[PDB]
C-alpha cells in the first residue's frame, strides 16, 4: 500500500525477500523490480507493529549466513584437497553478494546505528567467513597451500588468479586489520621460506664456484620479489625478501669476505656482484673496502717505486695521476659508488706519497720543481695546456702531508722566477695562486700574493721615478721594490762606481713616510754586448780594469775576500781566459741545505700562533688537554713535532701563560 | 547516464543518475546487480517524491557556493507525509 | 772591435723596504716588524692585508702598536730602555 | 538533510506533549523527542 | 541562462536559445525539435529569441515550467492527502 506504516504479514515479504536473497548470493539472476521492491519490502517491516522488527531480520538473516557457511564447508571439506578451487568459486560468488546485501540493508542499519555486539551486517556477514576459515581448514588450507608454493624450483606454474584469491581472501575482514594475515600465514610463510633458503642455501654453496654463487643467488632472488609480487600482499614485501637476503648472503659472510682478497685483486663484475651483495648485509662492506685500500696502496707505491735515480718529478706526478685516474674509472664503474672506496682511495694515495726510507719525504721538493720546471719558458712546450696540467697537479698537491715544506720552497721557486724574468706568463703564474689560495686559505698564499704584487706596484714605482727624474734643475736603469717579509731572498755578503744611486734614492724618501730601503747587491746586472751582435755575458763582477793576473791585483779596493775570492769568473769563461791569461776574440744545493731552517723556525711561530690562539678563547687547559688540540688546529698545515710543541709552551710562559703546581695537570692564562 | 524515478501515483520522473545517487537508498537500488537503468516506486506518492526530487536539485546544485542561503518552503500537510519518505530515503 | 773600450751602458738593481730600525724583530715579542705579531697572526680576526699597525716611538724605537700597549699597559716602562716610551 | 529539517519543520507546529500520538512512523516517533535547537 | 525549467507533457529535471533547450529535452527523449511546441501556460514560444529573454524566476529547490507533434503541427496534478 502506501508508506503509511502498515502491519504487513511476516511470512508474505520473508519468502520472496528470502529468495531474493539467495538469488544475490553467488550472483544469480536478479530481476530489476524485485530489487526495486525490496527495499519497500524491509522498510515496511522496520516501523509498525505498531513497533520496530528489525532484531528479527538481522537474527535471521545471520542463521541463513550460517547456514550458507556450513554447506560450504561441507561442499569445501568434500573437495580432496582441491578445498581452494571450490573456495576460490566461493568467495568470488560470495564477495559481491555481500556487498549487494550491505546495500540492500541500509535503512536496517541507519535506524540501528543508535542501539550499538557485532553490528553492520557486512562486517557480520564476513565474521561468519571468519567462522568458516577458523574452522580446521586454516590448519589443513595453509598446509595445502604453501604446498603449492613449496614447488618453488621448477614447480610452476599453478593459477596466481586462485591462489592469488585464497591469499587475497584473508585481508579484507576488519571492523590492526594485518593481524589475522599476519597471525595465519605470515609467520608459516616466512619460517618455512627461511628453512628452505637455508638448505638450498647450504645446498647451493656446495655446488658452485664463488662468482657462480653470487650470479645465482643474485637470480634467486631478483625472480623472488617477482614470486612474491605474483602471490603475497605488498605489507610483507619488505619482510620476506629480508630473510631471503638474510640466508642466502650474511649467513655465510665469512666466505664473501675471504673471496674478496681474491676478487678486489682481480680488475674483473664480480666484484660489482660483491658490492651488491655484501651491502644489503648489517657488516658486508668493511673488509671489502680494507682490501681495496690495501690494493690501491699496494699497486700505488709499486708505480711510485719504479722511479729511483730516474731525477723526474713529471714521472712521479704523472704516475700518480695515472692511479688515481685508474681507480676512479674502476669505482665509478662497477661498485655503484661510492664514497666510501673514494675515501679508502684518498687514504691509501695518502700513504704512498710519504716515503720514510731511511729521505725525507722527498715529496713537496718534487712537487715545488714539477710547478717551477712547468712555468719556466723552455725555448718546448704550450700554453693552454700548462693550466690543464696545473689543474691535474692540484690533486697530487692536495694528497702531500706536508704542506709546509712545498710552500716554503715554492717561495724561492717564485722568487728567483721573476727577479730574474725566468717565468712565462704573469697572468698565469697569478691563476696558479690562485690554485693554492682556492686550496688552502688567505694565510698560505699571502706572502706569495703580495710577493706577486710587488712587481706591478715596482712598475709604477718606476714609472713614477721616470717622471722625478727630470723635474727640477738639470738632471740609466730600472729597479724592483719588495715588500721585504714576503721574500725568502737573503742578502749573502763594493764601492759606488759611476755613481748614479743617490740621486735615484731621494725620491723614495720623499714618497713615503718613514720607509727604510736596503740595497741588495746579489742579484744586479749589466750591459753585455761587447761592440764584436750575435755569448755576452757580463752583469755582475765590477771591476773593468795591463790587460792582469788573479794574484798580481790581490790589492783591489775596499771589499772582502769572502765572495770576491769565488768571483776573480771572469778570467774562467769567455773573455779573459797563473801563466798567461788573453784577451777574448768574439761574442742551489747548499741554497736549499740552509733553507730547510726556515721551516722550522716558520712552524715555531705557527705553533705558538695556535697556542696563544687556543688558550685565549678557552680558558685553562691541563698540559696534555691542550695538545691534540693544537694538532687539531694545525692538521693540514703539517703533522708537528710534539718535540717541539713543549718547547714552544715553556718559552711563551717567559712572555702569557703561567701554571702553579702539578699535581693535577694544569695551564692557565695570563693577560 | 540517465535513470527513471517513478511513484505510487504514476508520475513519471527521469534525471541523470548521479542526480538520483545523492540518497543512499537509491545508489543502492542502481547498484542492484543485472548489468541494472530505470526505478519506481510502488508506496511514496506523487506530492511527495517530487518534493524529493526537488530537495535533490538545490544542494546538488547549490553547495559549498557564493550566495545568500535561502529557507525552504514545505506544505504544511504533506509535510507529515514528506518526513515520511524522507525518513524512508535515508537522505 | 776593441779590448779596453767597456762603455756602461744599461744598470739594473733589486731591493727591499723596511723600516727606520735594525731590528732583530721588534724584542717584545719575537716576530719581525713588517710580519703579523702573536696577537694578530693567532686571533684570526680583521687586520690589514699588508700592514697590521706599524707603530712609531717618539724614543725612537718604533714596535707594533698593541704589543707595546699591552705591554704598555701592564707595566709603562719601555722593554729596550728601561724609560717611558710614546 | 530532508528527514531532519522536515522534523524541525513538524516541531514548530506539533506540541511537545503529540511526539507519539500522531503516529508519523513508529520508527520515528523516538528521534521526535531526540532534537533540541 | 542559468535557469531551471519543470517540462511536463512526464517531468524531467535537466537545465543558449529555445533551439538548444530542444535539444537538452531530445537528450533521452530523442525526438527532434520540429516535432515539439513551447507554450507559457498563454502563449507560444519562438525560436528567434534566446532563453534568458524569452531571468532567475525559477529557484533550483521549486522552479516552474511539452506539446508534441502528432503528424505535422503541434496538437494537444500532484496528489493530496487528507
Ligand atoms: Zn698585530
Ligand atoms: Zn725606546
Ligand atoms: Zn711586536
Amino acid at each position: 500500500m502506501s508508506l503509511k506504516p502498515r502491519v504487513v504479514d511476516f511470512d508474505e515479504t520473508w519468502n520472496k525477500l528470502l529468495t531474493t536473497i539467495k538469488a544475490v548470493v553467488m550472483l544469480e539472476y536478479v530481476e530489476r523490480a524485485t530489487w526495486n521492491d525490496r527495499f519497500s519490502d524491509i522498510y515496511a517491516l522496520c516501523v509498525a507493529y505498531p513497533e520496530p522488527l528489525g532484531e528479527r531480520l538481522y537474527t535471521e538473516t545471520k542463521i541463513f549466513l550460517e547456514n550458507h557457511v556450513r554447506h560450504l564447508h561441507k561442499r569445501v571439506l568434500e573437495s580432496e584437497e582441491q578445498v581452494l578451487v571450490m573456495y576460490h568459486r566461493y568467495w568470488e560468488e560470495y564477495s559481491k553478494g555481500a556487498d549487494y546485501m550491505d546495500c540492500l540493508y541500509r535503512y536496517l542499519n541507519t535506524q540501528f546505528i543508535k542501539k550499538n555486539p557485532l553490528m553492520e551486517i557486512g562486517e557480520l556477514a564476513l565474521d561468519m567467513w571468519r567462522k568458516l576459515m577458523v574452522e580446521p581448514l586454516q590448519a589443513i588450507l595453509i598446509r595445502m597451500l604453501l604446498r603449492e608454493i613449496k614447488n618453488d624450483r621448477g614447480g610452476e606454474d599453478p593459477n596466481q588468479k586462485v591462489i592469488h584469491g585464497v591469499i587475497n581472501s584473508f585481508v579484507h575482514v576488519e571492523q590492526f586489520p594485518l593481524k589475522f594475515y599476519q597471525e595465519i600465514f605470515e609467520s608459516p610463510f616466512l619460517t618455512e621460506t627461511g628453512e628452505y633458503y637455508k638448505q638450498e642455501a647450504s645446498n647451493l654453496l656446495q655446488e658452485s664456484n664463488c662468482s657462480q654463487y653470487m650470479e645465482k643467488v643474485l637470480g634467486r632472488l631478483k625472480d623472488e620479489e617477482i614470486r612474491c609480487r605474483k602471490y603475497l600482499h605488498p605489507s610483507s614485501y619488505t619482510k620476506v625478501i629480508h630473510e631471503c637476503q638474510q640466508r642466502m648472503v650474511a649467513d655465510h659472510l665469512q666466505f664473501l669476505h675471504a673471496e674478496c682478497h681474491n676478487i678486489i685483486r682481480q680488475e674483473k663484475n664480480d666484484m660489482a656482484n660483491m658490492y651488491v651483495l655484501l651491502r644489503a648485509v648489517s657488516t658486508g662492506l668493511p673488509h671489502m673496502i680494507q682490501e681495496l685500500q690495501n690494493h690501491i696502496h699496494d699497486e700505488g707505491l709499486r708505480a711510485t717505486s719504479n722511479l729511483t735515480q730516474e731525477n723526474m718529478p713529471t714521472l712521479f706526478v704523472e704516475s700518480v695521476l695515472e692511479v688515481h685516474g685508474k681507480f676512479v674509472q674502476l669505482i665509478n664503474t662497477v661498485l655503484n659508488g661510492d664514497q666510501h672506496f673514494m675515501s679508502a682511495l684518498d687514504k691509501a694515495l695518502t700513504s704512498v706519497v710519504n716515503y720514510r726510507e731511511p729521505s725525507v719525504c722527498k715529496a713537496p721538493e718534487l712537487l715545488a720543481k714539477y710547478c717551477d720546471n712547468l712555468l719556466k719558458k723552455s725555448a718546448g712546450m704550450t700554453e693552454n695546456e700548462v693550466e690543464d696540467r696545473l689543474t691535474s697537479f692540484i690533486t697530487v698537491f692536495k694528497y702531500i702531508d706536508d704542506k709546509d715544506v712545498f710552500q716554503k720552497f715554492y717561495a724561492r721557486m717564485l722568487a728567483k722566477r721573476l727577479i730574474h724574468g725566468l717565468s712565462m706568463s704573469m697572468d698565469s703564474e697569478e691563476a696558479m695562486i690562485n690554485k693554492l689560495k682556492q686550496a688552502c686559505g688567505y694565510e698560505f698564499t699571502s706572502k706569495l700574493h703580495r710577493m706577486y704584487t710587488d712587481m706591478s706596484v715596482s712598475a709604477d714605482l718606476n714609472n713614477k721615478f721616470n717622471n722625478f727624474i727630470k723635474n727640477q734643475d738639470t738632471v740609466s736603469f730600472q729597479i724592483y721594490v719588495l715588500q721585504a717579509g714576503a721574500w725568502p731572498l737573503t742578502q749573502a755578503p763594493p764601492q759606488e762606481l759611476e755613481k748614479s744611486v743617490q740621486m735615484f734614492e731621494l725620491f723614495y724618501s720623499q714618497h713615503f713616510s718613514g720607509r727604510k730601503l736596503t740595497w741588495l747587491h746579489y742579484l744586479c746586472t749589466g750591459e753585455v754586448k761587447m761592440n764584436l751582435k750575435p755569448v755576452a755575458m757580463v752583469t755582475t763582477y765590477q771591476m773593468a780594469v795591463s790587460e792582469v793576473s788573479y794574484k798580481e791585483l790581490q790589492d783591489s779596493t775596499q771589499m772582502n775576500e769572502k765572495e770576491l775570492t769565488k768571483t776573480i769568473s771572469l778570467l774562467d769563461v769567455k773573455m779573459i781566459n797563473e801563466s798567461s791569461f788573453s784577451l777574448n776574440m768574439n761574442f742551489t744545493p747548499q741554497e736549499m741545505e740552509q733553507t730547510r731552517s726556515a721551516v722550522d723556525e716558520d712552524r715555531k711561530m705557527y705553533l705558538q700562533a695556535a697556542i696563544v690562539r687556543i688558550m685565549k678563547a678557552r680558558k685553562v687547559l691541563r698540559h696534555n688537554a691542550l695538545i691534540q688540540e693544537v694538532i687539531s688546529q694545525s692538521r693540514a698545515r703539517f703533522n708537528p713535532s710534539i718535540s717541539m710543541i713543549k718547547k714552544c709552551i715553556e718559552v711563551l710562559i717567559d712572555k702569557y701563560i703561567e701554571r702553579s703546581q702539578a699535581s693535577a695537570d694544569e695551564y692557565s692564562y695570563v693577560a | 547516464m540517465y535513470v527513471k524515478l517513478i511513484s505510487s501515483d504514476g508520475h513519471e520522473f527521469i534525471v541523470k543518475r548521479e542526480h538520483a545517487l545523492t540518497s543512499g537508498t537509491i545508489k543502492a537500488m542502481l547498484s542492484g546487480p543485472g548489468q541494472a537503468n530505470e526505478v519506481n516506486f510502488r508506496e511514496i506518492p506523487s506530492h511527495v517524491l517530487s518534493k524529493v526530487c526537488m530537495y535533490f536539485t538545490y544542494k546538488v546544485r547549490y553547495t559549498n557556493s557564493s550566495t545568500e542561503i535561502p529557507e525552504f518552503p514545505i506544505a504544511p500537510e504533506i509535510a507529515l507525509e514528506l518526513l515520511m519518505a524522507a525518513n524512508f530515503l535515508d537522505c | 772591435a776593441k779590448k779596453k773600450r767597456f762603455e756602461v751602458k744599461k744598470w739594473n738593481a733589486v731591493a727591499l723596504w723596511a723600516w727606520d730600525i735594525v731590528v732583530d724583530n721588534c724584542a717584545i715579542c719575537r716576530n719581525h716588524i713588517m710580519d703579523l705579531c702573536i696577537e694578530c697572526q693567532a686571533n684570526q680576526a680583521s687586520a690589514t692585508s699588508e700592514e697590521c699597525t706599524v707603530a712609531w716611538g717618539v724614543c725612537n724605537h718604533a714596535f707594533h702598536f698593541h704589543c707595546i700597549s699591552r705591554w704598555l699597559k701592564t707595566r709603562q716602562v719601555c722593554p729596550l730602555d728601561n724609560r717611558e716610551w710614546e | 538533510t530532508l528527514k531532519e529539517r522536515c522534523l524541525q519543520v513538524v516541531r514548530s507546529l506539533v506540541k511537545p506533549e503529540n511526539y507519539r500520538r500522531l503516529d508519523i512512523v513508529r520508527s520515528l516517533y523516538e528521534d521526535l523527542e531526540d532534537h533540541p535547537n | 541562462m542559468d535557469v531551471f525549467l519543470m517540462i511536463r507533457r512526464t517531468t524531467i529535471f535537466t537545465d543558449s536559445t529555445v533551439f538548444e533547450l530542444k535539444r537538452i529535452v531530445e537528450g533521452i527523449l530523442k525526438r527532434p525539435p520540429d516535432e515539439q511546441r513551447l507554450y507559457k501556460d498563454d502563449q507560444l514560444l519562438d525560436d528567434g529569441k534566446t532563453l534568458g529573454e524569452c531571468s532567475q524566476t525559477a529557484r533550483p529547490q521549486a522552479p516552474a515550467t511539452l506539446a508534441f507533434r502528432a503528424d505535422d503541427t503541434f496538437e494537444a496534478p500532484f496528489s493530496s492527502p487528507p
